[PDB]
């Protein structure tokens, strides 16, 4: 049941690049 | 249109003074503006060079004038009541009879004390004596009554400003007053002035070079010091402060020989002079140091306990910043040494005077005795600037902490309340520890939240409260001032000062005016004004400050917004209230010694525990906030309220405005036509505000502090209580200790714990942006000082003075009206009694100021023509003090103006106004020898009263003596806004046929065949006409009525030569009894005993023609002090009425006993004021909404009022449904599912202890009710299965407060007496049947028009969604 | 089998989330970077429009390395947010209490002006502020004023137990006449007997310039 | 694949624990750079008006 | 599934490693 949990990372981390991705 | 204010209510602002002095030829350098010395004279002033009388009086002064500040001081020695004034008659001549009033009254509260038994044993043979000796030996007195005839003087001279009558004269002994229509002038001798080393006054060090300033001055002995007609009504304010301390020091000392809780007078006296002194040296600069009176009293009180190295430390702190403030001050003024010695005698004297905690405290309400300093705009926003565009250095790291523990203590009190976790919307893996919790739906505990404290800002959920939630739409028509709108920004600086006209006017900077005017106004139409950013618009980026009056502290300000962001910020508030501040509750107030030791042991859990506090100052958070560090926590509240961008107002609105300040004359500098778009930056004016403002989002910023409280609580990891009042933040840590301890040491132990608590607080809040600065936040073992009550230690200290100093012959009463005066002198009195253990100093200067009041308003009245006696076109033949003093006797529910009812001094809330008062008249009768006036006096003709008015005065009689202005002022209100309000969703509320309507709904209510006034009261808070009663409600200012620019446009007669007849009828009814009175009352009232009778007959046939015969019940209570007669007892003796009843006869009573055990003694056990014992202090839905909105939570009150008292009728819901069909879109079974009415009893009982709106509370200090145990398990069958007229809350009161004035000042161990009982008067109580209300007919009124009116429907009630159980 | 190292992972990732979606949340769009803060120290007195963010070491250098890079309010800022971390429990609320302040809050409690126990007072905040003891000395006088002492007594009680007052002969003062003392200082004064000490001896002892020596007692 | 568990808790840890050791210093422009960004997500279009207090 | 594992471990590996990257460039190093 690993899946969703590593893919629930995927599903934070990335958004949360891509804020800092706005800054530079 | 204008009406001067009788008190000081506007900051006192000086620069306007300037432009006065150079019309007249004078010199005079009030304002820091430059733009003042050659800005163009206002015409109304450019005329004093034309008048003659001015010429003459300055033609013998130099040029040179002198600031106010450094003359304020002289005017409060030099003048005195020997000159002739043009005041005809003098305030002096009413002395010899307020003398004789206020002896007689005083003589009449002790005999109303000698029957109800509660008289002191020990007799001062000569108390009227030192009653007429201390009131004739008072120091301020002459000076007090010359200052009412100063401020009579220039109240007439404002009212008339642009009139030839605006001049006057007063020769004093050796001060010249003569004054303008606001501008004062004052004459003082030089020689009066202290001198510096050069050889000028020290006012001349401030404005004039030495060598100059003795130049001008050259032969001339008299000098001017133009100062505006606000210092001499603060004058007169300090003088009646001074008055009111003076003579209730020497009451004090005449009531309690040995140790009176007020300072000593001469004290007192002395530091009245150090303090202007000072002043007279400093300026308004002296302010910085008496300033430093409160915090040197709270530091001399807290050493007043056993001594711990922190406890000397806030004197230490305290001693060193007011040597620091006055080596700063005095520094650059040369004072000659003399002067440098005895400049020091202020503080010098706060800091030697040794007194007992209680004395100390009473000191502490002086502080604004001195004066106000003259603010300034320009140092009023240096401060702010200062504060408020610094760049802050944040950790990260404790702003993810501070909002991890935010979120945390919503989830916490949303579980408390709901029951169950919220519905967790976000992904589950993201909280691998909280979803366990969830899970099993418990709430994590506090000890395990350390390592979860992450995972909570993962957590996501929907809106958890409602966008609808205001029910007092009071709010948004409350009175206030607002900002004008950008585009006019300028047009609040007049415009000669201003140097060009302002290109666009404003209509009105009023809030009702603005609130009327509003067309599409709603309250989602403030969401939608939020949410659409609309507060960005280039109209909307305004703000101002406006500085506030009545402060020591150099200039501090007030925010005001453009009407449309003020309407989001008023929101804002109330949604947060409602709502999400809830989740963080600061009004827990905590006294560790006073508390149970099990509850408070398991309230530390995390054996003995142990509490102190450390007080900070919240107030200089605002300034410090930053949104950096607000983002989170205001997008948490917008996640959490389901909306966007509506609580982030602030910081998008403020940083983007023009800061100033709108003063009147004095525009920011340098400010001119050319730049008015883009006005330049200057000492007046600053741009960025990277920062909050005082008051704004209040809500959100003590809900962030406690957030701060709590992470600090579960780090270091004691218990934390976080409570906040006015300004400052007291954080009481309680820690846990082994039983097995020393009580020494276990208290230096809690005391190091509170330090490292706040120690850690710091570290946080530091991180936060908010410097928590350490010297001037002390670690306080004992002293609970912040809030409305101070404790030592849980012995409660007396403030006193704070509200019996305030009393004064003229207030801020609707017009000028009499009973407004006395109603202010009677409520300052209850409260004073409240807050100290003496009765007769506060008596004796509530019945000196109400006949002072009597005759000021007698012969200068404001409203009417000068030399208008009021007592002769109402009586015809003069006010004699028979006429005045015996309608000072009636009290105001029977028709009169006696609002200082003796009974008051046992408890506050009564529990039937008419019943008290009759008591109270009977008894002053009794003594004077008049019985026969009794029934004459009541029975009166019954006034012409809809049912509207019954229903929003149930317990009053229907007597226009009764009455106060609310009826009248709402009838303007009314027709104003039926006249020129275009707002559409008042409109709606108040259509054609609101009147009517009203008219219906309370003959409704009351067409019950028993008729409940309470019930009918009730019903119409909720129903639509009680919404319409809570808009009109909102005038009580005298100038908003006569000078609105939407209230005086009616084309009715004016509003003046109305108040004019109203005034001359009450008078006339006031003092003509015999005129208005009614024989068959009369006749009907004869020969009946007990007041509860006489009650209920003369309430019944006041409203005869409401009631027509039905009965009217749940509207008499018996007047308590006739019916318990008090039975003191001497130790091992059984009381006569218990020994003459065989078995049944006068058994019933209550019973009182003392503790032998002392919890806490200070300044130690003599008096039983200074000591606390360890008693206690006194003694369903089938479907819930999760989030109701207001209407439909008013909907299911009003259902479940409306079952639980038609409980019997069969067609209860035919009944309600009009009712719910104006305000919810659900059927009434909906409703009735919803309504938690499943409780049964007696309705008039339970409507008394838990429905009434008053609480019942003691007027008598909590440290007497913890010394006794109260027992009312001896009255037998009515203690409580048993119905009863009888009051058990102010049982409990009357007898703990009577006992506390039994013994108020006599040693403790010489009380010979240890029990009381109070026994039941048969005559006066009887059951109450139980009964309940049966409408025979239904409201036929069409309720459903409010469909449309948002404020009053719900469309839509269940859209925050629904819970089981 | 990675269940216990992805649940490991799980947790120290979502914390890392959490905090660094806090930190954009903010410090907004606007957040200057490292290069751009530092550009901007250079090319400009101030700090740049936008949150910066440093590492506590990072700009704990160059802070306390002279050197022109931080603005003066960078600098200003950063001193106010590490002044909290020395408080602690025994740091929080200790007044800084040096020679000058103990004397004006001695004489504030001495009655009348120019008196032997004004001199008393100057003499001790001599000796104390040599041997760094004033804390000590003014630690006992607040505790002598609190047990129900006058000042009087806390003077003498405070040159009693103080150890620095233990034997030290009292301290001469030149002045070039017998005038220069205030009139309440002429009533008791005598001539300077051999070896006196402070108190058990005599307060203070004036040698005037032409050999004239008198010596104060309480 | 053990070894990229291990290496990328490393990498968070060692991130976790950078975040205790930071300090930032509250800009000119927070406030305006928030306005910007909710008046562009609800409107479209800058804020209208004369330019906010510190724009980019 | 367990390539899908593989892919999302990398992709997981991929955005940390980016936000470290993005780190030292906000943060001063020393
Ligand atoms: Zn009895």
């Amino acid at each position: 049941d690993m899946a969703k949990t590593i893919s629930s990372l995927n599903r934070v981390c990335a958004e949360m690049v891509a804020k800092y991705d706005l800054l530079v | 249109t204008q009406y001067p204010d009788a008190r000081l209510s506007s900051p006192i602002v000086l620069d306007q003074c300037d432009l006065v002095t150079r019309a007249c030829g004078l010199y005079s350098s009030y304002s820091l503006n430059p733009q003042l010395r050659n800005c163009k004279l206002p015409k109304h002033i450019y005329r004093l060079k034309y008048d003659v009388t001015v010429t003459k009086f300055l033609s013998d002064v130099p040029v040179a004038t002198l600031p106010i500040d450094f003359i304020v001081p002289v005017l409060l020695k030099a003048l005195s009541g020997n000159g002739f004034c043009p005041v005809e008659p003098r305030c002096q001549q009413f002395l010899d009879e307020i003398i004789k009033y206020t002896m007689q009254d005083a003589l009449f509260l002790k005999y109303y004390l000698k029957n109800v038994g509660a008289q002191e044993d020990c007799v001062d043979e000569h108390f009227q004596e030192k009653i007429l000796s201390s009131i004739q030996g008072n120091e301020f007195l002459h000076q007090m009554f010359f200052w009412y005839d100063l401020a009579i003087l220039t109240r007439r001279g404002r009212l008339n400003r642009g009139n030839s009558r605006s001049t006057w004269f007063v020769h004093d002994d050796l001060i010249d007053i003569l004054g303008y229509g606001d501008y004062v002038f004052w004459k003082i001798p030089i020689s009066m002035l202290p001198l510096n080393t050069q050889g000028i006054p020290h006012a001349a060090m401030d404005w004039y070079q030495a060598s100059v300033f003795k130049e001008a001055v050259q032969g001339h002995t008299h000098i001017v010091s133009v100062s505006t007609a606000d210092v001499l009504i603060m004058c007169k304010d300090l003088i009646t402060c001074r008055f009111n301390t003076t003579l209730i020091s020497k009451i004090a000392e005449i009531e309690d020989p040995v140790c009176s809780d007020y300072p000593n007078f001469k004290i007192v006296s002395m530091l009245y002079q150090s303090g202007d002194y000072l002043l007279s040296i400093l300026g308004s600069d002296g302010y910085k140091i008496i300033k430093f009176l409160e915090p040197l009293c709270l530091a001399k009180i807290q050493l007043c306990s056993k001594y711990t190295e922190r406890k000397g430390r806030f004197l230490t702190q305290m001693h060193l910043a007011v040597n620091h403030t006055l080596e700063e001050i005095t520094e650059m003024r040369a004072l000659k040494p003399s002067q440098a010695q005895k400049i020091r005698e202020f503080h010098r004297t706060l800091i030697r005077l040794e007194m007992t905690p209680q004395q100390l405290c009473e000191l502490f309400s002086i502080q604004k005795h001195w004066g106000h300093p003259v603010l300034h705009s320009e140092t009023a926003i240096q401060k702010v600037k200062k504060h408020a565009t610094v760049l802050k250095a944040l950790r990260p790291i404790v702003i993810f902490e501070t909002y991890c523990v935010f979120k945390y203590s919503i989830a916490k009190h949303y579980f408390d309340s709901q029951g169950s976790w919220y519905s967790v919307t976000s992904d589950r893996n993201l909280t691998p520890g909280l979803n366990s919790y969830i899970k099993r739906n418990q709430f994590p505990p506090l000890p395990m939240i350390k390592e979860l404290l992450w995972e909570f800002y993962h957590l996501d959920h929907p809106p958890l409260f409602s966008t609808k939630i205001i029910s007092d739409l009071s709010i948004f028509i409350k009175d206030r001032a607002t900002a004008v709108e950008r585009t006019c920004w300028d047009a609040v600086f007049e415009p000669n000062v201003l140097g060009y006209n302002p290109p666009h006017k404003f209509s009105t900077k009023r809030v009702p005016e603005q609130f009327l005017e509003q067309e599409n106004f709603s309250i989602e139409n403030v969401l939608s004004y939020a949410q659409k950013l609309e507060y960005l618009l280039p109209q909307y980026r305004n703000f101002s400050f406006s500085l506030k009056e009545k402060e020591l502290n150099v200039g501090r300000t007030f925010g005001k917004l453009p009407y449309p962001t003020r309407n989001v910020q008023t929101l804002c508030e109330a949604l947060l209230a409602d709502g999400l501040a809830k989740a963080f509750p600061s009004n827990m107030m905590v006294v560790t010694e006073r508390e149970q030791k099990e509850s408070l042991l398991h309230q530390a859990s995390w054996a003995t525990v142990r509490g102190s506090s450390f007080v900070t100052d919240l107030e200089k958070y605002n300034l410090a906030f930053r949104y950096e560090f607000t983002a989170p926590f205001i997008e948490y509240c917008n996640r959490c309220y389901g909306v966007k961008n509506v609580f982030n107002w602030m910081h998008y609105t403020i940083p983007q405005c023009y800061m100033h300040v709108s003063d009147y004359y004095n525009p920011p500098h340098n400010l001119t036509l050319e730049n008015r778009d883009n006005p330049p930056e200057g000492p007046s004016s600053y741009r960025g505000h990277m920062g909050g403002i005082e008051g704004l989002q209040q809500k959100l910023w003590t809900s962030i502090s406690c957030a701060q409280i709590s992470l600090v609580e579960i780090k270091t990891g004691f218990k934390l209580r976080s409570a906040v009042m006015g300004d400052n933040q007291c954080i009481t840590v309680l820690s846990v200790f082994p039983l097995e301890t020393d009580a020494d040491e276990q208290e230096q132990s809690a005391e190091d714990n509170a330090a490292r608590v706040a120690a850690s607080l710091a570290k946080v809040t530091s991180a936060c942006g908010i410097f928590l600065k350490p010297d001037e936040t002390f670690v306080h073992s004992g002293f609970i000082y912040f809030g409305k009550k101070q404790y030592l230690n849980g012995v409660q200290l007396p403030q006193s003075l704070k509200t019996a100093t305030r009393m004064a012959p003229l207030s801020d009463a609707i017009f000028d009206d009499l009973q407004g005066t006395l109603a202010s002198i009677g409520t300052a009195f209850e409260r004073s009694i409240s807050e100290t253990r003496h009765i007769f100093p506060c008596r004796i200067t509530a019945a000196f100021h109400t006949f002072f009041s009597v005759r000021i308003l007698q012969y200068h009245h404001l409203g009417f023509n000068k030399g208008f006696d009021l007592g002769q076109l109402t009586l015809g033949k003069p006010l004699d003090f028979g006429t005045i003093s015996l309608a000072l006797a009636v009290p105001q529910v029977l028709g009169g103006l006696s609002f200082l009812n003796p009974e008051k001094c046992f408890y506050r809330n009564l529990g039937d106004p008419v019943t008290s008062g009759l008591f109270q008249l009977k008894t002053y009768l009794r003594m004077i020898e008049m019985d026969d006036l009794f029934l004459p006096l009541i029975a009166k003709n019954p006034g012409n009263c809809t049912a509207i008015d019954f229903v929003l005065n149930p317990s009053g009689l229907n007597v226009p003596g009764s009455q106060d202005l609310t009826s009248f002022l709402r009838q303007i209100v009314r027709r104003t806004i039926t006249l020129s309000a275009k707002n559409k969703l008042i409109n709606t509320l108040f259509h054609a046929s609101a009147d009517f309507e009203d008219e219906m709904v309370c003959k409704w209510l009351l067409s019950s065949t028993p008729v409940m006034s309470r019930f009918a009261a009730d019903i119409f808070s909720r129903t639509p006409s009680g919404k319409r009663l809570q808009i009109l409600g909102y005038l009580e200012g005298t100038r908003t009525l006569l000078a609105s620019k939407i209230i005086n446009n009616n084309t009715e007669t004016p509003v003046l030569d109305r108040l004019r007849k109203i005034t001359l009828q009450r008078w006339s009814l006031w003092f003509s009894y015999l005129d208005h009175c009614d024989n068959i009352l009369a006749e009907a009232l004869t020969q009946i005993t007990c007041t509860v009778d006489l009650a209920q007959i003369l309430r019944e046939y006041s409203w005869a023609h409401i009631l027509e015969g039905r009965p009217l019940i749940g509207a008499t209570l018996p007047c308590m002090i006739e019916q318990f007669k008090v039975f003191w007892l001497k130790p091992y003796e059984q009381c006569p009425q218990c020994s003459n009843a065989k078995q049944p006869g006068g058994k019933p009573f209550v019973s009182v006993a003392v503790k032998k055990h002392i919890v806490s003694a200070w300044p130690n056990a003599s008096r039983i004021s200074w000591t606390i014992g360890d008693g206690i202090p006194y003694i369903q839905p089938a479907i819930k909404p999760k989030c109701p909105s207001a209407a439909l939570r008013e909907a299911i009150e009003l259902a479940s009022r409306l079952t639980w008292v038609t409980q019997g009728s069969s067609n209860s819901d035919l009944l309600i449904k009009p009712f719910l069909e104006a305000r919810v879109n659900l059927s009434v079974q909906e409703i009735l599912q919803m309504t938690p009415s499943h409780y049964s009893g007696n309705i008039v009982h339970r409507y008394n202890d838990q429905y009434s709106p008053h609480s019942f509370m003691a007027n008598r200090m909590s440290n007497s009710a913890t010394r006794l145990i109260v027992s009312t398990n001896t009255l037998g069958e009515f203690s409580g299965a048993r119905d009863s007229n009888i009051i058990f809350q102010n049982v409990i009161n009357y007898a703990v407060a009577l006992f506390d004035i039994k013994f108020r000042n006599t040693e403790a161990t010489d009380i010979q007496y240890n029990r009381a009982h109070l026994h039941l008067t048969k005559c006066c109580t009887r059951e109450v049947p139980a009964q309940y209300l049966t409408y025979t007919s239904t409201l036929d009124l069409d309720l459903t028009r409010y469909r449309e009116n948002e404020l009053i429907y719900d469309s839509n009630p269940l859209k925050g969604g629904l819970n089981c159980n």
